[PDB]
């Protein structure tokens, strides 16, 4: 079905064809092949390339965010999680999101919950399995000020509740975009008069993800911390451009560091002698 | 009868009036590779007769202490007429090989060897731990010998017969494609090994499909005046050779 | 119910190989990934001349 | 060269050079510093496995008066690199001839032992070298440049495929950006 | 359907068909049965080889691996596990894989992860259930160098997040091998000078394994054992070989002490007397 | 769906034996084991010789 | 347009963008020996790709007062891959060869070299009383070169050019297979020799064949500051290879 293309038995050669020959000025790729340069075989290639497919490629969940927070109120420790949701803080898969301009898929966010105790000369408990509430606000919702603001009441914004132990939650979402597609990048400003924030956060606005424990209060403090993964499905990109070559620096812009183009070698003609018997 | 039989590969032809049967590899015979298994795309070169024929290894010599002997092809082979040069010139290879091993007493003789072809027989070292060296392996048409007792050697193979230089009995060998040669019956044993290897092709050099071991379970032995010379000379043909990935010759 | 088989990916006993699948949710976002689209077209970004060129032939002429 | 476009620079004299080897590199798609930055190779970083032939285009980038021909030599694993023209052209070599085509396809066939190879090629999965030489030399006329340069380009083929899904190893962080 | 040749009734004889006599020089394996050198009944045999299938005999789950990593940074406890997959170091499943010289199948691969507190005098807790990570690095993948290394991100390489108490995790996977077919034995080298590494090293190379706690830290020092088990499923074998005699030394080579080709005993006549009335 | 029934192993009361069965995922790797497939051919091993040997003749005449 | 070609034999490729036609040896192209013709009884063998493919030769300078160049051959492909190796572990032979002599210049460079295959071409030495010395008629890949005046060497060829070296006359040597490299039109020159002798095959270290002869009638020339370096490299792939006669390696 996603076949490679075989090669076709070759013979020899004394024409005026020349497929070697070419001209990349006109912006082509040489669509040549072995058996257009030399004798060949044939050869039922079964190879395939289903696994080079774009779906295939991006729908794998992967790290997108992570933060902790606490259970006591003790210190100056945000006892609860805040979030502008969104994927150019981990270069793994931001890196790859980049390697199209535009991108359309409905999407699987699992959730990584994991929680402890921090360290005490006398620390012995008897803690309940700790319940954690994951919501999500679009773009405009009331945001929670405290671990008990009244924005957690989820009369309609989506929201979670899930206790350690159990399998990680999960759940999809469609393609929320108000564009026809994802923009990964943005050449352009938020103002018209060409100012203010310039690329991905000038028009991107996914709305924000808190978290919090629905638990009242720990005897001693503990910790937890949320691990967001993304999983797109249903994929689907257009205008493909080079792989990010410098660092990131920021997650808000583009920004980077003259890079070099490859690693360095001792010379155009050097070629490391592996056989030495 | 069934005794008699005649050998015909290129320029080459080998008689036999005393030998039993003919052993096929794995039930099959050499067979050019095909387009559904085929991976190098350049089309192969097939010599044929070129170096698809008989070629003859130094002769050992058979004694009353021997413990056995070893091979390993198609290495053992990469100073034979032309066949060994397109080892040189080319990346791949493929072959099937009609392993015939010849030696004949009389009727007042007796021994029985163990003539067997051991796919992939890596070997291990007399020191263990240490490793072995390629010269301590294979070395061209020189065979290596088996030895009744344990070897101390830095980076030796160990030719404790009863272990096969492999970790394992000598007396079930005989899973592996193979032929006795009971001098009281025999006089010779021919194998044809198939091209058997988890890939299409393969180097030449630096793979060693597989091993001949000539093992003998029954001690040679006769009475005074009895010809005390009983060499044991093998030969090999390649069968269905094909080459790819022409280059400059690798420098041995 | 709405069953609907598909054939499965080649496996490593090669040369009942199909699977089941049902979709229980209402909304199209719940269904799993489309890991055997298999479609291709490299003549956008390979080939994105106007006037076709034909290999055995000079680029320019 | 490192940060400038002399790095793609193949640069290419008139005068007698008999004997002296224009270039050379390892066939590593994935992992020779050559390609591996390439957008084919750039790619092959997200698989472990990678299989088919590789087609290298050659551009002569000097006047419309300058002329020559090339030797663009492909020798598979098994012996050492190519050392005088004669031994690189006993493989799969392609004779350049600069002219109103400006570009050149060298097509290196897929000769492995195995279907598929790594893209963190070992010595096991050689692929072998590529050399070039000059199989005659660069004729010009007066008032015309003695230096010119050859650009090289790099692509997959119809019967290219990679397999085995896994991170690049080029990018990575110490920290949640900000 | 797998079932056993039936024994034929024989009776009396006195031709000149001689069964019995053969010559194992041809390397041939005599095909007598018990109807050709004496009287026998007929016997119907239901007994079937349904068992003695390879794939029965290889399909059955078998420890491959087993190490320990720690959760609190003291002293020079390792933190996460890593592990350059392959069966060469448990004798019992490698021995049998080695009864072949050739495989392919693809496999189902169990994890046992168990975790525990190290001693002392006052290590009062109370830790909320460990999470673990298990994450696959194919060959030239960016390896972990700490327990909060980026690589952990696993953008792309397959990952299992598995908390204690829950059934332990699994997931299988196809036949890997560039080959087509996965190779036990090697006689042979990786460089053309035949040097270098010889035998199976030289060319498996099915990447690394790597774990740890996602847990951020516990009061006190804390440990678990990963025990990874494979059983490989849809097999097929090639050339069949004699079973390992020497013990196992290393598990990059196929070294061994000259060992005894069997037990010992009184004499080649000796056989126990078992009736003694 | 699609499922397929096949004969099960003989029970401890013998002398309704069949199950049910249907794949889930996508890729064949998924599937159990075929612990089902009872083919055999000791001729590779046992009679791998050139020409036919009768049991009830000499090897060798 | 007609002045592109290309050619492909075996692994090897050869380009141009300024070639004139090919010249196609007495009208018949390459061809493998017919029953009906044969002599050698022996299967004989044909590499095919291994040793039919583009060989190259060292490149030779071409200078303001080059007087001409000369290979013979197969004997100058004695050490050229495999089709050297068969030469040697084989007692006969027979081929057929594509010439193909490049040499580039300029718009602005000026000369015309003369591309022809001479079957049997004997030649004379420099002391009529005096034989030749193989040594001095053919040296491997290295050309000999003819002289603007007369030899006197010993057991040498008469170099001078007017001659050939043949004893005639140069300028009629457009009665074998040939071409022109005339720098204002040319590039290169190709010609297609066919197994020409008076027996289907013939041993390919004791007999040349032909001689391929490269003598400028327009001497290079050119004005200051431009390319004074104009090399003239040959390239020869053999076709429908066949030898016969599978003997020990010969010694050189
Ligand atoms: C209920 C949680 C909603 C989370 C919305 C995530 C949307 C991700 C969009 C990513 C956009 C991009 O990568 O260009
Ligand atoms: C996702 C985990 C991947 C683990 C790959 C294991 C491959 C095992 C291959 C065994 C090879 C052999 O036994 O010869």
């Amino acid at each position: 079905i996603a076949r490679v293309a075989d090669t076709v038995a070759s013979g020899p050669s004394n024409s005026t064809s020349i497929p070697a020959l070419t001209a990349v000025e006109t912006g082509h790729t040489s669509q040549v092949e072995p058996s257009d340069t030399m004798q060949t075989r044939h050869v039922k290639n079964y190879h395939s390339r289903s696994e080079s497919t774009v779906e295939n490629f991006l729908s794998r969940s992967a790290c997108v965010y992570i933060e902790e927070y606490y259970t006591k109120d003790q210190d100056n420790v945000n006892r609860y999680m805040s979030w502008t949701i969104n994927a150019r803080r981990m270069v793994q898969l931001r890196r790859k999101f980049e390697l199209f301009t535009y991108m359309r898929f409905d999407m699987e966010i699992t959730f990584v919950i994991t929680s402890r105790q921090l360290p005490g000369t006398s620390i012995a408990q008897d803690m309940p399995p700790l319940t954690h509430q994951i919501m999500y606000i679009p773009p405009g919702g009331p945001v929670p000020n405290s671990v008990t603001d009244f924005a957690w009441q989820t009369s309609t914004n989506p929201s979670i509740f899930w206790t350690e132990g159990n399998a990680p939650p999960r759940m999809s979402i469609p393609f929320i975009s108000i564009g026809n597609a994802y923009s990964n990048f943005y050449d352009g400003w938020s103002h018209f008069s060409q100012n203010g924030v310039y690329g991905y956060n000038a028009l991107n606005n996914m709305g924000k993800l808190y978290a919090r424990h629905v638990n009242k209060d720990t005897p001693y403090q503990m910790s937890s911390t949320i691990r967001v993964y993304f999983k797109p499905k249903h994929i689907r990109v257009w205008v493909p451009r080079p792989p990010r070559l410098s660092p990131y620096i920021k997650s808000s812009n583009v920004n980077f560091n003259p890079t070099n183009l490859t690693d360095e070698r001792s010379s155009i003609t050097y070629v490391p002698d592996t056989i030495r018997p | 009868s069934d005794r008699v039989r005649s050998l015909t590969l290129g320029n080459s032809t080998i008689t036999t009036q005393e030998s039993a049967n003919v052993v096929v590899g794995y039930g099959r015979w050499p067979e050019y590779l095909r387009d559904d298994e085929a991976t190098a795309e350049d089309q192969p070169t097939q010599p044929d007769v070129a170096t698809c024929r008989f070629y003859t290894l130094e002769s050992v010599q058979w004694e009353k202490n021997s413990a056995g002997w070893w091979w390993k092809f198609p290495e053992a082979l990469k100073d034979m007429g032309l066949f060994g040069q397109n080892m040189l010139y080319h990346y791949l290879g493929r072959a099937g090989y009609t392993i015939h091993v010849q030696c004949n007493a009389s009727k007042f003789h007796q021994g029985c060897l163990l003539v067997v072809c051991v796919p992939e027989a890596e070997m291990g070292c007399s020191q263990t731990d240490k490793e072995v060296a390629a010269m301590n392996l294979t070395k061209g048409e020189a065979a290596h010998k088996f030895e009744p007792t344990k070897t101390n050697g830095e980076h030796t193979v160990q030719s404790i017969v009863c272990n096969a230089g492999m970790g394992v009995g000598v007396g079930n060998l005989t899973i592996y494609p193979h032929q006795w040669i009971n001098l009281r019956t025999n006089n010779c044993a021919t194998i044809v090994m198939p091209y058997v290897n988890s890939v299409p092709m393969d180097n030449m050099f630096r793979h060693y499909n597989f091993t001949l071991m000539v093992i003998p379970f029954a001690p040679l032995d006769y009475a005074a005046q009895a010809s005390e010379y009983v060499p044991v000379t093998v030969t090999i043909a390649p069968m269905c050779a094909e080459y790819n990935g022409l280059r400059l010759a690798y420098q041995q | 119910m709405g069953a609907q088989v598909s054939t499965q990916k080649t496996g490593a006993h090669e040369t009942i190989i199909h699977y089941t699948n049902i979709n229980y949710y209402k909304d199209a976002a719940s269904n799993s990934a489309n890991r055997q689209d298999f479609t291709q077209d490299p003549g956008k970004f390979t080939e994105p001349v106007k006037d076709i060129m034909i290999k055995t032939m000079p680029a320019l002429n | 060269n490192l940060q400038s476009m002399d790095a793609y620079h193949i640069e290419v004299n008139t005068g007698n050079y008999q004997g002296e080897k224009i270039f050379a590199f390892q066939m590593q798609p994935g992992l020779e510093s050559v390609f591996k930055r390439t957008l084919m190779g750039e790619i092959l970083n997200y698989y472990a496995h990678w299989s088919g032939s590789i087609k290298l285009t050659f551009t002569f980038c000097g006047s419309a008066m300058a002329t020559g021909k090339l030797l663009l030599a492909y020798s598979p694993p098994g012996a050492d690199v190519p050392a005088t023209r004669k031994q690189a052209m006993l493989g799969t070599h392609m004779i350049w001839d600069i002219g109103l085509q400006s570009s050149c396809v060298l097509c290196i066939p897929w000769i492995s032992q195995t279907h598929y190879r790594l893209v963190q090629q070992d010595e096991y999965t050689s692929a072998g070298n590529v050399t070039c030489w000059y199989q005659t030399g660069i004729v010009v006329p007066p008032g015309t440049p003695n230096k010119c340069v050859v650009l090289c380009f790099a692509s997959a083929c119809n019967d290219f495929s990679v397999r085995m899904l896994r991170d690049t190893p080029f990018i990575g962080q110490t920290a949640l950006l900000q």
